[PDB]
């Protein structure tokens, strides 16, 4: 006598029902780093702001649609975004003749 | 079981103005000093929603309180009381247990929300007997429980914690709409008051749950006050006694939204109403010059 | 004189990933070390959401 186990799923993904993904990681902060804390991705640097939540909100914005502040799922800590520094560069030359 | 209602009553269904009541955070993001603007459905300033009151205590007539009301995209359903008797908002169907069913029946051992594919039956009335635990015996809205298809249990939903006074111990604000299949459900509590109140609040979100299915139609329930002292049949042998709410009606339009500095709605105006509207909002400032 | 020539940036270290927590499981336990079985005809249609 064997026991044997049959498993059936549907598809057509409409109703959503069970499911996954699962697969935590720790965290950083201070230094540029990609983050997916949600679904929501960007690259900027991590810290603490004074701000503070509704119980209900899940990320802030601010003018002109910027993501400014995400808050940890796994905490419940207002974090803040800022990207990697970036800027013009321009050379000052005397003449090559000289 | 479940038993079909009798005695019929007709009495006028009284009409009266909302004063810029019903607003909703529309987006879970957060926002300060700014003045956004949106486009999504509202309930239209200086509507004229349908008053519903309930009349006849005792036994004279009992009113038939709770009559079929269609659904379109959305309502702005109220409430103000002290016994804490509207309950049971079965929607969101054809109600003919054709397809998957919704109710929500609460303040029991613990709130709860069962949706099945429960056969239904004619009359819906929620049995709460004069005793010293208001037992629901009869769910006289359904007969069966043939199919299900999602069960929740919440421990926080309409809780009426207030202090002890007579006056009107409860303003309910709820807004009930389909976002193409999820039903997101909004609400607050208000303080008492001492006739809509000419005042602005926010909604903030509650639980949504996907299911998905075709709806037609709502209905809402009251408590029962059945007791051996009103000698009346399983039909209806209940005393209603007096409560009152408010329906009204969603559709799209156009606002504008104004944001505290904490992130809690302000103030908001509303499109395509006056002729002083529609310059405000173009400006995207509420004070205009001349 | 003085030009412009390019611009340059600061390429992100690492990537992380989180998610609203993990303690809402399917119970599957129970079928898998389950007290009896079904029979060979007839069987048990339990639906797990
Ligand atoms: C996630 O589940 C854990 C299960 O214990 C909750 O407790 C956290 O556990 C982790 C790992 O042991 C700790 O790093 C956290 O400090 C714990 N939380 C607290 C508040 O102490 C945790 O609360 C859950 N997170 C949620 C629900 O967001
Ligand atoms: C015109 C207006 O401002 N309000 C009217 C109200 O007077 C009337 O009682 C109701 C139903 O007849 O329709 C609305
Ligand atoms: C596919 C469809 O719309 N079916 C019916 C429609 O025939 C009916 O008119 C309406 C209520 O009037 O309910 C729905
Ligand atoms: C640099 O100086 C020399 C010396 O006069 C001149 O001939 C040359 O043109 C100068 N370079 C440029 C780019 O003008
Ligand atoms: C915003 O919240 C703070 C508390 O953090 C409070 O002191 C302040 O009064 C609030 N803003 C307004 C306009 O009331």
């Amino acid at each position: 006598p064997y026991r044997v186990v049959v498993l059936s799923f549907e598809l057509l993904h409409a109703p959503a029902t069970v499911c996954g993904p699962k697969k935590s990681t720790n965290l950083v902060k201070n230094k540029c780093v990609n983050f997916n804390f949600n679904g929501l991705k960007g690259t900027g640097v991590l810290t603490e702001s004074n701000k503070k939540f509704l119980p209900f909100q899940q990320f802030g914005r601010d003018i002109a649609d910027t993501t400014d502040a995400v808050r940890d799922p796994q905490t419940l800590e207002i974090l803040d975004i800022t990207p990697c520094s970036f800027g013009g560069v321009s050379v000052i030359t005397p003449g090559t003749n000289t | 079981q479940c038993v079909n209602l009798t005695t019929r009553t007709q009495l006028p269904p009284a009409y009266t103005n909302s004063f810029t009541r019903g607003v909703y955070y529309p987006d879970k993001v957060f926002r300060s000093s700014v003045l956004h603007s949106t486009q999504d459905l509202f309930l239209p300033f200086f509507s004229n929603v349908t008053w519903f009151h309930v009349i006849s205590g005792t036994n004279g007539t009992k009113r038939f309180d709770n009559p079929v009301l269609p659904f379109n995209d959305g309502v702005y359903f109220a409430s103000i009381e002290k016994s804490n008797i509207i309950r049971g908002w079965i929607f969101g169907t054809t109600l003919d247990s054709k397809t998957q069913s919704l109710l929500i029946v609460n303040n029991a051992t613990n709130v709860v929300i069962k949706v099945c594919e429960f056969q239904f039956c004619n009359d819906p009335f929620l049995d709460h007997k004069n005793n010293k635990s208001w037992m629901e015996s009869e769910f006289r809205v359904y007969s069966s429980a043939n199919n299900c298809t999602f069960e929740y249990v919440s421990q926080p939903f309409l809780m009426d914690l207030e202090g002890k006074q007579g006056n009107f111990k409860n303003l309910r604000e709820f807004v009930f709409k389909n976002i193409d299949g999820y039903f997101k459900i909004y609400s607050k509590h208000t303080p008492i008051i001492v006739d809509l109140p000419q005042g602005f609040s926010a909604l903030e979100p509650l639980v949504d749950l996907p299911i998905g299915i075709n709806i037609t139609r709502f209905q809402t329930l009251l408590a029962l006050h059945r007791s051996y002292l009103t000698p009346g049949d399983s039909s209806s042998g209940w005393t209603a006694g007096a409560a009152a709410y408010y329906v009204g009606y969603l559709q799209p339009r156009t606002f504008l939204l104004k944001y505290n500095e904490n992130g809690t709605i302000t103030d908001a105006v509303d499109c395509a109403l006056d002729p002083l509207s529609e310059t405000k909002c173009t400006l995207k400032s509420f004070t205009v010059e001349k | 004189g003085i030009y412009q020539t390019s611009n340059f940036r600061v390429q992100p270290t690492e990537s992380i990933v989180r998610f609203p927590n993990i303690t809402n499981l399917c119970p599957f336990d129970e079928v898998f070390n389950a007290t009896r079985f079904a029979s060979v005809y007839a069987w048990n249609r339990k639906r797990i959401s």
